[PDB]
């Protein structure tokens, strides 16, 4: 038997006979162990329900041609403690270890996968502890660390030489390729056959190129301490991991803590002190994602086939709809038509593009016009967190530039350049603005062409550029005087002027009246909640039992797995029209702007008919539907039409209710 | 498949009666599936949507061998036919099924009683072009037929789309019935042959395949312009590539006697004039009481 195939088992790998753990993993043996025992666990591994978990994740891996395979770092951990040892201890081998045998497993399922990809690479998903960029010290040089940050500055793309190929200057003779490190650069100093001290011109008959990045990661304000100065690391991001991070976003790295011999750090400092780097192994956006830090996996909206057919079976309910309302903000007690108009406005409409010449926005605006303490920051807050991509912005703590895009000189080549704003971070998202009456009239105009045309035109030292803002827009606003003054018509109530109140789809005012049951119902359910909310009232599974159990009280649907549907209903739904009434609609309209006509109301145009329309399709898309159903074009019409009479003075609103009594 | 060589692969899978029929297309759970497969013969996506002319060659060569390992195991078995393909010096090289769909595309889409007129002398002019479409000078005729053919296949799956999910194909125990009322292409569907190509999309799909016992299917479509419909009786048909002594006998399409022998007894102005005695003209208030006959007639 040739000695350099036999192997060792898993206890006789526990116990270390090498001077490192590098060197104990790159002995033939261990190695071949380790490969096999990680095969093992990725064929054999099953979750709570029985299924191979990595087994659908090659699948789907295949089947959407990518070249990374997540690993969760808690199931190896689990299944084989040794292996996660080593790969926290010496990343490296392991990691490439875990790519090879991936490859093997990929290519179990797709036999010809060799030629869509040649390489696959494992990224860890959730390592169980976190570093702050402050807490990093040298005995973390060469293992696996968690860092959160902010990307302060991004290079470019730039295609980075694999395998180095030298030819001798003198002799000719070309040496073999040799591995490109992404820290720093290999150099050939003695030649084997030559022997020569000159240099080696570098030349290769073929090259293969690989996906370089570069980014400059810093400190996030809200870790960092108060009034200090933030510290930054620089991340090197490879092949496939490119354009994942955005500049302004927050992000959680894990990588490899890895240092280089620096020069001029040397010259400066006038120790002998070497540069740090990350080499980037996973990212997960954090932006916006604060609460949402209790799940697992780099995406939380990401979703698997079972999840869809669970999301199938739910949407073939008839009473899918009244559940997602019920389901939005279920620790506020009432309010079910900001809750509607909140789901509305998650979902959206669909964008329509007549013949290429003609372009309809498909996203749906809400407005909150309300007493004090009605619950409006909260409703924001979780929109914030149920959202995909969410932005939050006060009103005076938002600048006309800081919103949209604004022009600066870039540090590096010190020429005018671009960066985005709150609207652009927001792009298929939502942004949210509270204390819109507080915003600034400059701040407030900025938003004109964003919340309509979809689009940021920029023209500023020698500048001239459109981006797109795809962005839905729910701000929460107080009426003139602090209360709303019922008696007077809704322009009197409030500053905005009449374009800024058309954009918005939905208007929701809310009054805080005294009355017997109704305060003695919300005060029951807010100490009811405050109660359940108490922090006092396997371990892992017992404390995620405990949590669905007490979510099960106030909302049909779990937050997590409404997240998903939301997610999964705005990226693979496009409702259409087909059958409708076109005559109710017209009617509706023209009643609509007929009552509209006097002063100070409440303005109507062609865009609330294309908002009734919008909320019709994000009404079709709650249900999964691919056509718009008369059921729902009757429930926009009905919100529609409830909004508008709820908008008007005391003495007119019983007329207006029994005049549109028909269509709700 | 449904023009290889003047299209995508992956458009030929996707726009092909037998492969939406096998897999499913019109929904999601077909899109994966075909994805699916195209990962494991090893083809890219981005190569596979590349057009035929500048697909990788060495694809392109195994593209025998790779559909001969790999088609059995989604039960696509019979795309694999030999045919017919002509080539002229240093040009482009056509099957005769790619020929035949180019032709009838121009001969649909190719450009009361006056209306109708006005309609029946369009398509007498169509005839002319699919009649200089044959010849070898007038090959810009040709290709325009081809994009022709391409719009109208993706234009007859939308319909089929929305035909499906609706679940619009009402199943009675002598025939199936489907009635389009308010489609978006309601007018590509005046012409006969139109409605035949959606007629065989919708038999290949979902009735074809499922195990269910064969029944004839009647498809109507509705004009505003006119208000008369156009009804059109189409016979089963055997799961394709099956020898058998019972698919070896042919299937008759009874469906001109009954309407022959419906509109002689009753009173509702139906046209019978088409050469097709299968399909006829109804007014649109008659056709409830003429299905009611129909289904209480049993001459199916
Ligand atoms: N309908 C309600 N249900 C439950 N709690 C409520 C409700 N309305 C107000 N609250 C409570 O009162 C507080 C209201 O503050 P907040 O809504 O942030 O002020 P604003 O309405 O000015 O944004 C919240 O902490 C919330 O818990
Ligand atoms: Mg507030
Ligand atoms: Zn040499």
């Amino acid at each position: 038997i040739d000695p350099l195939r036999e192997e060792l088992t898993l206890e006789s790998l526990s116990n270390v006979k090498a001077n490192s753990y590098s060197e104990w993993i790159t002995q033939p043996n261990v190695s071949r162990t380790i490969a096999r025992e990680l095969k093992s666990f990725l064929l054999e591994y099953t979750d709570e329900t029985g299924r191979s978990v990595y087994g659908a994740r090659i699948r789907t891996l295949g089947e959407m041609n990518s070249e990374s395979l997540e690993v969760n770092y808690r199931h190896l951990a689990e299944s084989k403690a040794i292996l996660a040892l080593f790969l926290a201890k010496c990343p490296e081998e392991m990691l490439k270890i875990f790519d090879l045998v991936a490859m093997e497993a990929t290519e179990l399922h797709y036999p010809d996968y060799a030629r869509i990809h040649s390489e696959i690479h494992v990224r860890i998903s959730d390592f169980p502890t976190i570093y702050s960029l402050r807490e990093l010290r040298e005995s973390n040089l060469s293992s696996l660390v968690r860092v959160t940050g902010v990307v302060t500055r991004r290079t470019g793309v730039f295609p980075q030489l694999k395998y180095v190929k030298f030819n001798c200057l003198k002799c000719g003779s070309i040496l073999g390729p040799f591995f490109q490190d992404s820290n720093e650069e290999i150099r050939i100093s003695f030649c084997t056959n030559c022997k020569s001290k000159g240099p080696f011109r570098v030349n290769g008959e073929k090259t293969v190129y690989r996906n370089y990045q570069r980014v400059t990661l810093q400190e996030a304000p809200g870790t960092v301490p108060p009034g200090r100065l933030p510290r930054h690391r620089e991340v090197i991001l490879l092949a496939d991991l490119v354009d994942v991070s955005k500049p302004g976003e927050e992000v959680e790295v894990t990588g490899i803590y890895k240092n280089n011999y620096d020069g001029n750090l040397n010259a400066k400092n006038g120790f002998p002190v070497f540069a740090t780097i990350i080499e980037a192994n996973s990212i997960k956006r954090r932006e916006g994602n604060t609460a949402n830090e209790g799940e697992e996996g780099l995406d939380v909206f990401s979703w698997t086939e079972e999840e869809e057919r669970e999301f199938r079976k739910i949407s073939r309910d008839r009473g899918i709809i009244d559940k997602i309302i019920s389901s939005m903000a279920p620790s506020i007690y009432g309010h079910r038509d900001i809750k509607t108009a909140v789901a509305c406005s998650l979902f959206g409409g669909v964008p329509k593009n007549v013949n290429g010449k003609h372009s309809i926005r498909g996203d749906i605006n809400v407005l909150l016009l309300g007493d004090p303490g009605t619950a409006k920051s909260q409703i924001l807050k979780y929109v914030e967190k149920t959202a995909h991509r969410a932005v939050f912005a006060t009103g005076q703590g938002a600048s006309a530039v800081g919103l949209t895009a604004s022009v600066r000189k870039d540090p590096i080549t010190k020429e005018w350049t671009l960066e985005g704003g709150a609207l652009v971070l927001a792009d298929k998202g939502v942004c949210l603005i509270d204390e819109f009456d507080k915003m600034n009239d400059q701040d407030r105009t900025s938003i004109h062409e964003a919340m309509e045309q979809q689009s940021i035109s920029i023209s500023k030292a020698g500048i001239v550029t459109t981006l797109q803002a795809r962005c839905s827009i729910i701000a929460a606003a107080n009426p003139n005087g602090g209360r709303y003054n019922s008696t007077l018509p809704l322009a009197q109530n409030v500053s905005l002027t009449e374009p800024i109140l058309s954009r918005f789809d939905i208007l929701c005012v809310v009054r805080d009246l005294v009355d017997e049951e109704a305060d003695e119902r919300l005060a029951t359910f807010v100490v009811d909640s405050h109660v359940r909310s108490h922090p006092e009232n396997n371990a892992r599974q017992r404390r995620l039992q405990r949590q669905r159990k007490k979510e099960e009280e106030i909302s049909p649907i779990p937050q997590e797995l409404l997240m998903k549907y939301i997610h999964y209903a705005r990226t693979k739904i496009y409702p259409k029209l087909h059958q409708m009434d076109m005559d109710k609609v017209s009617r509706v309209y023209a009643d609509l702007r007929r009552e509209s006509i006097s002063t100070g109301s409440f303005p109507i145009t062609v865009r609330h008919l294309e908002s009734i329309l919008r909320i019709a399709e994000s009404f079709a898309k709650m249900r999964l539907s691919e056509f718009v159903s008369s059921y729902d074009l009757d429930r926009a019409i009905k919100v529609v039409v409830d909004s508008f009479v709820d908008a008007q003075k005391v003495s007119v609103r019983r007329q207006l209710r029994r005049s549109f009594a028909i269509y709700t | 498949l449904f023009l290889l060589r003047h299209s995508s692969l992956y458009d030929s899978f996707y726009y092909s009666n037998y492969v939406n029929a096998k897999l499913s297309l019109w929904n999601e759970n077909g899109k994966k599936r075909l994805h699916k497969m195209f990962a494991r013969m090893g083809i890219p996506l981005s190569t596979a949507q590349e057009t035929w002319l500048y697909m990788d060659h060495s694809i392109k060569r195994e593209l025998g061998i790779i559909f001969d390992k790999n088609l059995d195991r989604y039960g696509l078995q019979d795309i694999i036919r030999d045919g017919f393909v002509r080539t002229l010096g240093y040009r482009g090289s056509i099957s005769a099924s790619e020929f035949v769909e180019a032709l009838t595309a121009l001969l649909e889409v190719g450009n009361s009683a006056q209306k109708l007129t006005n309609l029946r002398k369009r398509w007498v002019s169509n005839f002319w072009l699919s009649w200089d479409a044959l010849d070898d000078r007038k090959v810009e005729l040709l290709n325009r037929g081809i994009q022709l053919a391409q719009d109208l296949q993706r234009a007859i799956f939308n319909t089929g789309v929305a035909i499906l999910e609706k679940k619009l194909i009402k199943h009675l125990r002598i025939y199936r019935l489907c009635v389009l009322q308010d489609g978006p292409d309601l007018d590509l569907y005046r012409n006969p042959l139109t409605l035949l190509r959606l007629g065989n999309w919708l038999i290949e799909c979902c009735a074809e395949s499922e195990d269910k016992q064969l029944l004839p299917m009647v498809l109507a479509s509705i004009d505003e312009n006119t208000d008369t419909y156009l009804v059109a009786g189409l016979t089963p048909r055997y799961p394709r590539g099956l020898d058998t002594i019972h698919t070896k006998k042919p299937i008759l399409n009874n469906f001109s006697m009954a309407f022959q022998q419906i509109t002689a007894e009753t009173d509702a102005k139906v046209r019978i004039d088409n050469f097709e005695s299968s399909i006829i003209e109804i007014r649109r208030e008659d056709l409830s009481p003429f299905l009611e006959k129909l289904t209480l007639s049993g001459l199916l």
